[PDB]
């Protein structure tokens, strides 16, 4: 299986520096081109740089030349992007991809992407509050419950239910940016009304930028 | 329409 | 690895820039090691950042 | 640089329809054009390369063609899982450049939302803020109006909405609206109500609670 | 300024698709007519009925 895995994305101040890695497996980067491509609200999908690790030839987008450098270590089957003099407009998901692998003249494998946030704001971990099921969240014999993940920065935060075992009926809403500059989101799940009180429901929240991991049990309220 | 991080989808 | 006299010169200029912090200084030095073909471009961006932080 | 112009920006069609989306290069790119799919929360996935060749594992209902500098991606029988954004990309000249994308949505029958409301939690109330959440579950189409009322006074400027992307199996949407108040303001009023207008409802639906009720 | 031209695509068999074209009014107009002409190759001669001063189009294909 061909795989590319980016790492190193995170919050960085304007003018600061960050280094991304792209670990390849299932093929040798000596046989392909390796590209970095980013994706942002402002510019969409935007090619950043490429390298041919066999001969070290590199090319760069005009908007990053001099500030970013691409490189590869064939002995670790890994490519890198050094990012200096960072600007707000560099905020993006950074993907690495291969081109020419198996003779296919397109980017046929892309990593999951790593988010880079260029901002002067500080990291903040979220508060996790239950959205308890009640007489106001049930109808037709099913009930909705959830978790409110409030006031964090930067993205990303992840939410699962019952350690990933509960996936059916889950809606994890897209994050919203509050006027405070902090993000918030809710995750809800619909379940049988008859399971409330017998089946445990826990939302597993992870905000890696703050090393915040919260497992919150959600149950009906007392009275 | 522009790209949105939390969905990775174009948004109007 | 080793370097030619032009590459050594670019390292020396970035090493001496007074208005970079150490994260920026070493990030630019890392870029010089990463891609020697970009030495002139990397030096120019380092100069611009140094000037803007005067 | 070469510009890639995609059209339409949005296309909405029923399951089983044939859909066509287009991409124009600002100058000759020969056949060096690929098409990518991006599903919700995913990375771009290669569908077509060299204008017309199907990438391994991609369903046969995807096809591509070229006419001069005009490129087409066709899905012959739209499936619910084809709900995604689609991007063309030229690799003829450096920099490789991407189109701005076409969003493909699934048309389906109207479905009214299930409407639910959640008071602020006692945990949150221990702090100084109150979040009230209105939930609209599994509806279609996407258009919906949610209004908040506190002691019957229409609220404005103190709520935010978030909407899921189309569900991969049933093609519905869900929406949350969150009303944010100070704890002091929340404890000053009694009746919290979310009113929902949607094409599937014969008239607007209000879901509410009195602060303090179990 | 940026506008959205909304289009109903009405095929000979009664199937209906909808589309949006964004840009200036002149750009979006040109892209809509260009897209109609393209679909006409497969779906038959098109006719385009303009509503709302040009900001909405009903485009029917003859088959």
């Amino acid at each position: 299986e061909v795989q590319l895995v980016e790492s190193g994305g995170g919050l960085v101040q304007p003018g600061g520096s960050l280094r991304l890695s792209c670990a390849a497996s299932g093929f040798n980067i000596k046989d392909t081109y390796i590209h970095w491509v980013r994706q942002s609200p402002g510019k969409g999908l935007e090619w950043v740089a490429r390298i041919y690790p066999t001969n070290g030839y590199t090319r760069y987008a005009d908007s990053v030349k001099g500030r970013f450098t691409i490189s590869a270590d064939t002995s670790k089957n890994t490519a890198y992007l050094q990012m200096n003099s960072l600007r707000a407009e560099d905020t993006a998901i950074y993907y690495c991809s291969r081109w020419g692998g198996d003779g296919f003249y397109a980017m046929d494998y892309w990593g999951q992407g790593t988010l880079v946030t260029v901002s002067s704001a500080s990291t903040k971990g979220p508060s996790v509050f239950p959205l308890a099921p009640s007489s106001k969240s049930t109808s037709g014999g099913t009930a909705a419950l959830g978790c409110l993940v409030k006031d964090y920065f930067p993205e990303p935060v992840t939410v699962s239910w019952n350690s990933g075992a509960l996936t059916s009926g889950v809606h994890t809403f897209p994050c919203v940016l509050q006027s405070s500059g902090l993000y918030s989101l809710s995750s809800v799940v619909t379940v049988p009304s008859s399971s409330l009180g017998t089946q445990t429901y826990i939302c597993n929240v992870n905000h890696k930028p703050s090393n915040t991991k919260v497992d919150k049990k959600v149950e009906p309220k007392s009275c | 329409s522009q790209f949105d991080f939390c969905t990775r989808r174009l948004q109007s | 690895g080793s370097y030619n006299k032009d590459q050594q010169s670019a390292f020396y200029e970035i090493l001496n820039m007074p208005n970079l912090n150490e994260a920026q200084r070493n990030g630019f030095i890392q870029s010089l090691k990463d891609d020697p073909s970009q030495s002139t471009n990397v030096l120019g961006e380092a100069k611009k950042l140094n000037e803007s932080q005067a | 640089d070469i510009q890639m112009t995609q059209s339409p920006i949005l296309l909405s069609a029923s399951v089983g329809d044939r859909v066509t989306i287009t991409c124009r290069a600002s100058q000759d790119v020969n056949t060096a054009v690929a098409w990518y799919q991006q599903r919700t929360n995913g990375s771009p996935r290669l569908l077509i390369y060299s204008a017309s060749f199907l990438y391994s594992g991609v369903p046969s209902r995807f096809s591509g063609s070229r006419s001069g500098t005009d490129f087409t991606l066709t899905i012959s029988s739209l499936q619910p899982e084809d709900e995604a954004d689609y991007y063309c990309q030229q690799h003829y000249t450096t920099p490789p450049t991407f189109g701005a994308g076409t969003k493909v949505e699934i048309k389906r029958t109207v479905a009214a939302p299930s409407v639910f409301i959640f008071p602020p939690s006692d945990e949150q109330l221990k702090s100084g803020t109150a979040s009230v959440v209105c939930l609209l579950n599994n509806f279609y189409p996407r258009e919906a109006k949610v209004q908040w009322k506190v002691d019957n006074a229409l609220q404005s400027g103190n709520s935010q909405e978030s909407v899921t992307e189309q569900d991969s199996k049933d093609s519905t949407y869900s929406l949350s609206s969150t009303l944010t108040l100070s704890k002091a303001d929340y404890e000053k009023h009694k009746v919290y109500a979310c009113e929902v207008t949607h094409q599937g409802l014969s008239s607007p639906v209000t879901k509410s609670f009195n602060r303090g009720e179990c | 300024s940026e506008v959205t031209i909304k289009v109903n695509l009405i095929f000979a068999d009664g199937k209906i698709q909808t589309a949006e074209f964004k840009g200036t009014f002149e750009e979006a107009t040109a892209e809509a007519y260009r897209y109609a002409a393209l679909l006409a190759k497969v779906n038959g001669e098109y006719t385009a009925d303009l509503e709302d001063g040009g900001n909405h189009m009903n485009i029917k294909f003859a088959g």
